[PDB]
């Protein structure tokens, strides 16, 4: 069922990144013939890191946003449009309201909303 | 990260660049280089370079390309200073005058010496401008072609046709400005605003470097079959009329759409293009997502290494 | 660098498992010629689920423990022994002193300690 | 969650089962079946089955296998009940007497009729017991092989080799009890307390089902080369002397060790086994981690479908 999930990684920054890679890599290969959309990921996730992480370069869309509020609206929109099987956000803080908003948007697009928190 | 600089040379080049600065065309530094000091005052570009203060004394080249060349030769040093640090340079000018056709090749030489990827996007005069300018333009395009990695020569004549009755002196040159901006933006957005991670600067260089003559076509569509419509439109764009895609060594494709771009649409574009390109041609399809764009899907195709 | 890391997953239990699978699958294939040791994972992580999850069957050890206190102790011992490149735990709550113990054991065994909160 | 039941039949069978219930054989239910009513009093096994109260009147058999068989035929129903629900049953007995040699085959028939995987673990009499008992044992074993999936045979004669100077009457049968316990423990542990996920009940059923005669060897070692030493020791165990490992259809290996078991040690045992197993054999190497075990490493090898 399309919904909201949240993944948190704590530890050394390098460890958090290497633990993230397999999930993003896996997601980029999803059977659902749609995009893996990443929204306003941290500066650490450069296009080079993403390519080195072995993600499927033909099935990923990376969008930017000026701030959390913008990333939140952009995330719901990408989910809403239903062109991505998964929309990955890097929002923190994230309120129960924002989570509901993301969840609703995900249902409308028959997609998955995944928020990631590093630290 | 890649430093991209755009230099408009001469009157027409200055207008083209000023248009670029007031429209989209993000992620690039704009510079107007001219011998006419008066034309360098009321413009939008933040950087200006008055060519040959000693030769023209700031009065322009008087439409004599030799004067344009001598002015550029005088400031070969200031030109290198302006280009310093660039990873890519777009040189745009209206061929046919004195400053642009005379100075552009010299600026290109300096860029070439510094090892900077150089792409020139210039126009050939409208026939209503006369045989003199057209002749001057032809000679200049030959000189320019010897010092740039890729050279897009836009024949204004085609634009006058594309305008039909809306064609006016002002509208015609505005159309040229707009087409020039489309060339720069189409290529630079792939470098500065890629939405995907499959095409990097190195890829663009492969398509652009030491390629030679090039040309581009643009198309746009909305609705259910926009992917095919926009791509076909870009290929049948009169600017690519007498151009055999199968003969092009390189093909750079810019897809620009909003968040509604589907994975299927991105695939259709590449399908249609691989259909026209040769198996030996280097094809790069970049994707630029405009966060607040909707329904419309733009496709720009730049064929490099023509012939 | 040997250390303690923590991964937390919030959402439908089925979603959490699906997201976790790729990590465990890759961990089971680590180049380091040592075990991937799982300490008292939740009942949902049956041997069947781990097999169907695609993990390398020949490079994983799964050790059970009666409760959190025991699982914490077994995790540190496993880490300390140095026979695993990674020792995965599923401990919640986890005290500051507890994380300290885990990170010390990891360093001693030159291994990685990973706690998972579902 | 497999339900494993262990039924000890007769005097020797009961002693082995009661020894198992007192040592380290977890995850299984123990049952003692005997015609001798006094032997079933105050014992470790939680369940007892007094065979043929009408044929023997609780007085036991008189080393007469026919009495054992008739008592079992009388209680086929009660044998069914005690076995109801098992996914696997181990039938252990000392062949050569009356109850064990006579009733075991019948108990096996019932288990088989019920579709329960059945493994018999029995001993052949010591040479000092006489030709008569060895003959009776051989006959009972032949009758047993007709209804068990795997029939593990432990020739007591071999126990004397293992014991050597430490042999005595009490020690000889004590050794028999312990070996029988090792057989049940080695297999049951792979099913009930596996440390790895590569061997499931189905895999065990595959190496045990419809295989016929079987034999086992055990070994243990400590130190730097413990993996190879324990494995080679199991292979050369006198209980596996007269077997062509390469001629066995099934090979079940139990590796028992503490958390200090290294990946390399695991691969070492596997490699050694593959070198002795035939390429047409089903080989399953299950691992059991005893959280409180250290330095020692045990290897149990069960070769099924011999010949
Ligand atoms: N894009 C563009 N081209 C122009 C414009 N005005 C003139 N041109 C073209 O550029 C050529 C050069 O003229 P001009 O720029 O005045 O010459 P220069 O400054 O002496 O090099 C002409 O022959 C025209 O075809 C304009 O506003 N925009
Ligand atoms: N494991 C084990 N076997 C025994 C023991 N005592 C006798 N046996 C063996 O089992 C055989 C059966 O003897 P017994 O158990 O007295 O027979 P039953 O009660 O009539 O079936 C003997 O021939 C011995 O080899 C014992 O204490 N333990």
């Amino acid at each position: 069922p399309a919904a909201f999930s949240e993944l948190s990684l704590s530890g050394l920054p390098g460890h958090c990144l290497t633990l993230l890679a397999p999930i993003l890599r896996e997601l980029s290969e999803e059977q659902d013939a749609r995009w893996l959309t990443l929204i306003a990921p941290p500066a650490s996730l450069t296009h080079e890191w993403l390519r080195r992480a072995g993600l499927n370069r033909e099935r990923i869309l990376l969008l930017q946003a000026k701030d959390n509020a913008a990333a939140l609206a952009l995330s719901c929109e990408a989910l809403r449009l239903g062109r991505s099987h998964t929309v990955v956000s890097w929002l923190e803080p994230l309120s129960r309201a924002a989570r509901k908003q993301l969840s609703r948007a995900a249902q409308l697009g028959q997609a998955q909303s995944l928020n990631i928190r590093l630290g | 990260t890649a430093v991209i600089k755009v230099i408009g040379v001469g009157g027409g080049g200055g207008n083209a660049v000023n248009h670029m600065a007031k429209n989209n065309v993000e992620g690039v530094e704009f510079i107007c280089a001219n011998t006419d000091a008066q034309a360098l005052k009321n413009i939008a570009a933040r950087t200006v370079l008055q060519l040959g203060p000693g030769v023209t004394k700031g009065l322009g080249a008087g439409a004599n390309p030799e004067v344009g060349r001598q002015a550029a030769l005088e400031d070969r040093e200031r030109i290198s200073e302006v280009l310093e640090g660039a990873d890519m340079v777009f040189i745009t000018t209206g061929m046919g005058g004195g400053t642009g056709t005379g100075a552009a090749p010299i600026i290109a030489e300096v860029a070439k010496e510094m090892g900077i990827l150089t792409v020139a996007v210039v126009t050939r005069p409208f026939p209503f401008e006369g045989r003199k300018r057209m002749q001057i333009a032809d000679e200049g395009i030959r000189a320019l072609a010897e010092s740039v990695d890729s050279l897009i020569t836009i024949p204004n004549e085609k634009l006058l046709t594309i305008l039909g009755k809306d064609a006016s002196l002002l509208a015609a040159f505005a159309k040229a400005d707009d087409v020039l901006a489309g060339a720069v933006r189409g290529i630079s957005d792939i470098i500065k605003r890629p939405g995907m991670i499959n095409v990097d600067f190195a890829d663009v260089k492969t398509v652009m470097s030491e390629m030679g003559m090039a040309m581009m076509g643009t198309g746009c569509a909305s609705g259910p079959n926009r992917a095919r419509e926009a791509t076909e439109a870009a290929i049948r764009n009169p600017l690519l009329e007498d151009v055999n895609l199968q003969g092009a060594r390189g093909i750079l494709v810019n897809i620009t759409a909003g968040p509604d771009l589907s994975l299927g649409e991105y695939s259709d574009v590449g399908n249609i293009i691989e259909q026209f390109a040769s198996e030996h041609a280097t094809v790069k399809v970049g994707t630029v997502i405009d966060a607040d764009m909707r329904d419309e899907l733009h496709v720009t195709v730049v064929a490099t290494g023509l012939g």
